RNA sequence: CGACUCUUAGCGGUGGAUCACUCGGCUCGUGCGUCGAUGAAGAACGCAGCUAGCUGCGAGAAUUAAUGUGAAUUGCAGGACACAUUGAUCAUCGACACUUCGAACGCACUUGCGGCCCCGGGUUCCUCCCGGGGCUACGCCUGUCUGAGCGUCGCU
RNA sequence: CCCCGGAGCCCCGCGGACGCUACGCCGCGACGAGUAGGAGGGCCGCUGCGGUGAGCCUUGAAGCCUAGGGCGCGGGCCCGGGUGGAGCCGCCGCAGGUGCAGAUCUUGGUGGUAGUAGCAAAUAUUCAAACGAGAACUUUGAAGGCCGAAGUGGAGAAGGGUU
RNA sequence: CGAAAGACUAAUCGAACCAUCUAGUAGCUGGUUCCCUCCGAAGUUUCCCUCAGGAUAGCUGGCGCUCUCGCACACGCAGUUU
RNA sequence: ACCCACCCGACCCGUCUUGAAACACGGACCAAGGAGUCUAACACGUGCGCGAGUCGGGGGCUCGCACGAAAGCCGCCGUGGCGCAAUGAAGGUGAAGGCCGGCGCGCUCGCCGGCCGAGGUGGGAUCCCGAGGCCUCUCCAGUCCGCCGAGGGCGCACCACCGGCCCGUCUCGCCCGCCGCGCCGGGGAGGUGGAGCACGAGCGCACGUGUUAGGACCCGAAAGAUGGUGAACUAUGCCUGGGC
RNA sequence: CGCGACCUCAGAUCAGACGUGGCGACCCGCUGAAUUUAAGCAUAUUAGUCAGCGGAGGAGAAGAAACUAACCAGGAUUCCCUCAGUAACGGCGAGUGAACAGGGAAGAGCCCAGCGCCGAAUCCCCGCCCCGCGGCGGGGCGCGGGACAUGUGGCGUACGGAAGACCCGCUCCCCGGCGCCGCUCGUGGGGGGCCCAAGUCCUUCUGAUCGAGGCCCAGCCCGUGGACGGUGUGAGGCCGGUAGCGGCCCCCGGCGCGCCGGGCCCGGGUCUUCCCGGAGUCGGGUUGCUUGGGAAUGCAGCCCAAAGCGGGUGGUAAACUCCAUCUAAGGCUAAAUACCGGCACGAGACCGAUAGUCAACAAGUACCGUAAGGGAAAGUUGAAAAGAACUUUGAAGAGAGAGUUCAAGAGGGCGUGAAACCGUUAAGAGGUAAACGGGUGGGGUCCGCGCAGUCCGCCCGGAGGAUUCAACCCGGCGGCGGGUCCGGCCGUGUCGGCGGCCCGGCGGAUCUUUCCCGCGCGGGGGACCGUCCCCCGACCGGCGACCGGCCGCCGCCGGGCGCAUUUCCA
């Protein structure tokens, strides 16, 4: 259950809050998980996906093992486009098929100073949870 | 409904004589809505018949003494496994039906502990069933935060929370009731009398104090006894083929003249 | 129309009652709110009785209630005077004072006095600083209790 | 058999009922409980590369700054930036800014006429001319100044 | 002059339905018009809540269609096939904004009328050519006509607001 | 406002239009939504500013209760008759 | 159940109406919507809890309410309501009677001891007693079990009736009481008014039906009120232009 | 004829201030209908209600008695319950209609004028310096101005006050700053930020799965986390979240300590002597409104118009007479209470696009009306635009092919796609309009058969094959039932223990103060009574409330029992 009386559980209110969420919040929503190799190393479940993190699609038609680079994130549409995840139109021109971050998995992050620090935060607050539970 | 609903026009009824139909009609304009009929519960737009009020009598009230009687009945048929089984509670391998557990259970602080307790008492099948029942509700409830639905599983009557109620919490189906603060709505859900229950010595010993024997007050609810029984030997099979009755009966005329 | 036997009855639904119906969907909230504020008044006035100030015994008026006894508004001036309390100090040790109370009967007078005598006794007057002067009670009765009295102080039993 | 008509069914239409959805309401409850001459509410007119409306903003006009956030925005363009850098975008919002009417305030509501001080061109204070800046509402309070009266007196 | 764990049974008092949801089951009789109106029972029906069907459902829910098969006195219901594409139901209780042919009822949609009434106020059109997919009507030329300077001509006010 | 017709007062005039009081009042018109089963009327009484309405009795239904004995073993009652 | 055939039957529903297939009104068609509700108050019925009680409100105590704006609990548990008492305009008064023995003259009146204690008549479901039978494979004895029972009883509830009690009122009477002897107080018998008493039946909740008050089954005026907006038409007056 | 004080009064774009409009759910002050009801209608009622005007605040208003009462008396306002549908009013009709007392929420009290004392001891404003400065404040210093005696400030106000003598006891309260310490209840106050458990595991449907089956204990893992939402269907474990006295970072409050700067020499009782109160106000008349307020509840206009052992009130007018009870005509005051407007949250047995707000959408929009004002309609391709390249016919709209899609029998107003109505195809029919009830017949449509349906099931007889047992004993297990109640646990009624009684508690209008403690009362003992518990024996219901043996019987397993038994099969 939830217990906090300033939170919702309220189909409509959640949905509005999701659909009318703004971009910096949609960063958090369009997060995707880290493959088990990384998960071990960084001690992090998941990371807000980004422009050029390599990625395996897990569910859908394009479902495979083929580690594509994300091309671009379309936070308007809650969806990412991925290197080779694409389909021909009628006139031949290719088109990136929108994939939803949650059905994907990060296989190589695009580490910069900021991202590194985030993963350092998540590890830290994880291990504090583990130390509290012990 | 809102008071206003339907009265936010200036509808004069065109009189008779202009053919048509004597409703109050939306005065004026070159809109569509321009003599469309208003107010009348038949009219689109219009105003619902005998609108709903807040000051309808929603709440109801019940004598204290009855409520207690109710809660007794309920606790009585928490025993009597037939009833509990008829109320569905899968209670086949349970050991002794006022089912009381040591009071190390009072202070578990983890679900796992709780779940293993249930499996050792063999209640777990009830939960197992709760899980299974979990399915979607049919109809407009869905669009009103009553979207998933399931069984009621075992109750757990605890004397004091030393943790426990945290431990049994995510386990779906389970309720917890303090004994000193019982509740019918939970002991007899749907107003159906049987319920599978798990008591905790301390709570279970506190019952006689809470409701009294027959030959002692509650001693906790001021001035209260358990109710009386109107007929003692409920089992009338035994009565009917007693000596004393079947001595004195005319013999059974059972031939059939057609 | 009436129809064969049953109270003629005049019910008062002639003015616009529906405009002014008062619904009690508040109530529970209001039981909660008041209670919170109540709890917060206690926690404010740390060791002082939550109840509030000591109030005096008083008979009710009128041949009806006559025999019953209540709490008063506050202790009258004769009653302070006799118990040996300055009227402006009484307000400061938790003693309700009304001054409008006449005192006719000597009996009630001495009863209330006996209250105030009783009260001052079983009172644990803290000092101004932690550095103790006269009046303010001993470090014994202070450590052993900075304790409140839940419920009206010296409850008025009839 | 023919045409027509009626009936029934199949398939087509017409039309949008039904059912299933729901970023909307309706109700009850909680907490705050804040507008305005430092120009409110409301009105107008403007502002996007391509923009009509909605929304958002005010000639700094789809927003500036600052803080937080940490790579977008995205209909198409086009761009920036080194996303190992005060840094894209969001959010917040404390600084800055906020055209014209409007209690609306120079008088007028034509956008019509003005007065008075200060500056730049214009002069070489020569007033003109243009442009800019600052003042110019009513009522009322405390004080200030200047006054009024065969009002009440004082000395000459 | 004996025991039914055995008389063998048309009556059995030793134990008792295939029957017995005792709100069950069984047997005899008599009776059965009905507006207004009353009362009963609905395993009639609609929407939602507490219970409950180890209910149903992408191996196809709801809804819709049906010269398919049935049940019910009936209200209605169950099945088969099709369509459809996400949810729905049985039982026991609770609740109601719960059942329509009518109200010159409300909103929307559709027929017959009907290819009908009509496209008849102010004399008028014709020939050629062009453009053009296409010309009774567009434009160009010619002919015949009209308004006939109190105009069917040229210009403004008000009003319109880009015409 | 009217050289007057009750004319005119923005298609409105023997009292304009707009909004509210307002869901005004109606002894009066109109409608008033599924099934079976059972019983089943009245249009007369008196009173009424009563006569297209109410009241009151009458008639209807529902709920019962108290008793009765086809359980060889009956008292009362009737749109009759003697 | 689809079509077709034929025999017989057969007028179009809704409605008001004494009477409708009507030359009575509504209805071209179809879909969706559309009308006895809710609150209050009484009444009677019914179900439950408790019972000379009952009662929950309002408040309070227990939690951040997931479910809780619930549930539980309270010398508040009873302030208070309703009930346990009535009657009278009121001042006020306020439901018992009997018997027995004794003392006052038993005076169908006044005062002192003992016993019983809500009266009686008729009818009354039911209970109780029961003469007596009725047999048993024999003649009698003979406890056990029944079946019925002539006859007699105690008699619920309810009804009819008679007395009786309290309050109001009348009539007529004669006595008693004391801190205050009085325009004081208290009694008696007999009529008559009372929504009375006469060994209590209410209270709380729920369901129903009825009757009102509310928009009050739905729709319907002609009006009435309050506060605004209009003289672009038009009615008249004035100003400043045009025209014949 | 001047100059000067003051007084009354002007003018200033004089210096600094402030009011102006809005919103209006709630509040205060006026103003105030009529529909309606009374079965008509006029008083009454609707209602001091709608509309009108004024003025507010987070609340408002009220409020510290000219109060209630009549008692053994209570003690500001507000609010709830009750009083009470009562007293009272009313064509005493319809209808109206409070108050005190009682229980609750909350609770908080005060200051002037006056009368007096204090060299006006007071105030505002200017100018210099130090501090402080986004709510203009503190200290100092100016022969710098004004206000003020037509009266400022301290003391003090009805609960009485002032001043004196001597009884007593002793001397912390406030503010402007500057620091510094403990982050201070949803269990770390407020705000903001960012973080934190666990499967995309194995097969397998699917267009796509969040499905289905399985996973060392319903299966694996977490679970103080299985709320919700998102993600190509149905997801605790994909992502966000959720949980948690969980983490970190900011910012802000609120309270604790230290220092400085100021202010501030601030009591009580006891006896003496003084002091004491709001005027065109009360009150009376009156008229009109108003009220439940009735020979006048309130509020008004007008006339009259006071007093001080007075004045008011004491719910029937008036006089006399005692009692009571307040102290009017000046003022301030948190708190419970209100809240269809606002900002921001949560929730619902509500509605589900003709509903629900007029408004799910570019809605107070389009449009209408000169204007006031009126005022709509209108949601849905698909998981993804993959929105149909290309060929072909056509001036094009339109098609024909091709293609995407799970599907276009989803093709940009596109989910589902009903009825009315129409077009076509198929079948059948057709001069008494059609339609209908009953009864058949004919034809169609599908459905069920049968390529015998002779439908099964017992028991039996026979002829063929078939393995293993029934029967019987022996061993083990389990069940039922039973009496001897045999032995023991178990519990009802009774009696015995007066045994729990103090090692048994509660209650009591039973008593005792021989008791104890605290002040005749409260609490606790101590007796008494009622009620609930120990010990054994006896009798009895020996009760489904159970054990142990023993008996009897049943079933199951395993031994043996080999075939006139035993089942199977045809
Ligand atoms: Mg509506
Ligand atoms: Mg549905
Ligand atoms: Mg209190
Ligand atoms: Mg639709
Ligand atoms: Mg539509
Ligand atoms: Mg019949
Ligand atoms: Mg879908
Ligand atoms: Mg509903
Ligand atoms: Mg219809
Ligand atoms: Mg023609
Ligand atoms: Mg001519
Ligand atoms: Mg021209
Ligand atoms: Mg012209
Ligand atoms: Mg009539
Ligand atoms: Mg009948
Ligand atoms: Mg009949
Ligand atoms: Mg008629
Ligand atoms: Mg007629
Ligand atoms: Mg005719
Ligand atoms: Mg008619
Ligand atoms: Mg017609
Ligand atoms: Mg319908
Ligand atoms: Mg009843
Ligand atoms: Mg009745
Ligand atoms: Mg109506
Ligand atoms: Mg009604
Ligand atoms: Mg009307
Ligand atoms: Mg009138
Ligand atoms: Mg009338
Ligand atoms: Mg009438
Ligand atoms: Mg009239
Ligand atoms: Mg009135
Ligand atoms: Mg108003
Ligand atoms: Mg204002
Ligand atoms: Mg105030
Ligand atoms: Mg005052
Ligand atoms: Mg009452
Ligand atoms: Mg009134
Ligand atoms: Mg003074
Ligand atoms: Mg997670
Ligand atoms: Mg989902
Ligand atoms: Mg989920
Ligand atoms: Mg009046
Ligand atoms: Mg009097
Ligand atoms: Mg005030
Ligand atoms: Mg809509
Ligand atoms: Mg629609
Ligand atoms: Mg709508
Ligand atoms: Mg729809
Ligand atoms: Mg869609
Ligand atoms: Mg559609
Ligand atoms: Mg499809
Ligand atoms: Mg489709
Ligand atoms: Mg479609
Ligand atoms: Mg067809
Ligand atoms: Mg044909």
């Amino acid at each position: 259950m939830k217990f906090n009386p300033f939170v919702t559980s309220d189909r409509s209110k959640n949905r509005k809050r999701h659909f009318n969420a703004p971009s910096h919040i949609r960063r958090k929503i369009m997060s995707s998980p880290l493959s088990k190799e990384l998960r071990q190393k960084y001690n992090v479940r998941s990371m807000p996906i980004r422009k050029d993190d390599e990625v395996q699609v897990v569910r859908g038609h394009y479902k495979g093992q083929q580690i594509g680079k994300v091309v671009q994130v379309y936070r308007k549409k809650y969806v990412i486009y991925i290197e080779r995840v694409q389909r021909e139109k009628a006139n031949g021109t290719t088109v990136h098929v929108g994939i939803h971050p949650s059905k994907v998995v990060i296989t190589r992050l695009k580490l910069d100073k900021d991202r590194k620090k985030i993963l350092e935060r998540k590890a830290k607050s994880r291990q504090v949870g583990k130390e509290k539970g012990k | 409904v809102s008071e206003l609903a339907g009265h936010q026009t200036s509808a004069e009824s065109w009189g008779t004589g202009r053919a048509v139909a004597r409703i109050p009609r939306v005065r004026g304009g070159g809109t569509h809505r321009s003599g469309q009929g208003a107010f009348g519960n038949m009219c689109r737009g219009g105003r619902m018949f005998a609108p709903t009020k807040t000051w309808r009598r929603w709440h109801r009230r019940v004598n204290t003494t009855q409520k207690r009687y109710a809660i007794c009945s309920a606790l009585a048929a928490s025993a009597l496994p037939a009833l509990v089984m008829s109320k569905g509670h899968r209670i086949e391998e349970v050991p002794e039906l006022p089912l009381v557990v040591e009071d190390k259970v009072e202070g578990y602080k983890k679900t796992k502990e709780a779940v293993l307790l249930l499996k050792k008492l063999k209640a777990w099948n009830d939960i197992k069933k709760v899980y299974a029942s979990q399915r979607m509700r049919a109809g407009k409830g869905k669009m009103r935060n009553r979207r998933r639905i399931q069984r009621r599983g075992p109750c757990v009557i605890y004397n004091e929370d030393n943790g426990i109620v945290k431990a049994f919490r995510n386990i779906p189906g389970i309720t917890l009731l303090n004994v000193t603060k019982l509740n019918i709505l939970k002991l007899a859900p749907g107003g159906h009398v049987g319920r599978f229950c798990i008591w905790t010595e301390s709570a279970f010993r506190k019952l006689d104090d809470l409701y009294g024997t027959w030959r002692k007050a509650a001693s906790l609810k001021s001035n209260y006894n358990l109710p009386m029984h109107k007929m003692l030997n409920t089992d009338l099979s035994r009565i009917l083929k007693s000596p004393e009755i079947q001595r004195a009966l005319r013999a059974p005329r059972k031939k059939i003249h057609r | 129309a009436p129809s064969r036997n049953g109270m003629i009855l005049k019910p008062h639904f002639h003015k616009d009652w529906q405009r002014r119906v008062a619904t009690w969907f508040n109530q529970p909230a209001r039981k909660i709110r008041r209670r919170k504020a109540r709890q917060a008044r206690a926690r404010r006035i740390a060791p002082r009785p939550a109840s509030g100030p000591l109030r005096p015994i008083v008979r009710c008026p009128t041949v009806r209630y006559h025999t019953k006894v209540r709490a008063g508004r506050g202790f009258s001036l004769e009653e302070l005077r006799v118990a040996g309390i300055h009227k402006k100090v009484a307000r400061t040790i938790g003693i309700s004072v009304d001054p409008r109370r006449r005192n006719k009967s000597t009996e009630s007078l001495q009863a209330n006095v006996q209250r105030l005598k009783e009260y001052r006794s079983k009172l644990v007057l803290f000092p101004r600083k932690p550095s103790a002067p006269k009046k303010g009670d001993s470090s014994a009765e202070e450590l052993k209790l900075a304790t409140q009295l839940t419920g009206p102080v010296m409850p008025i039993r009839n």
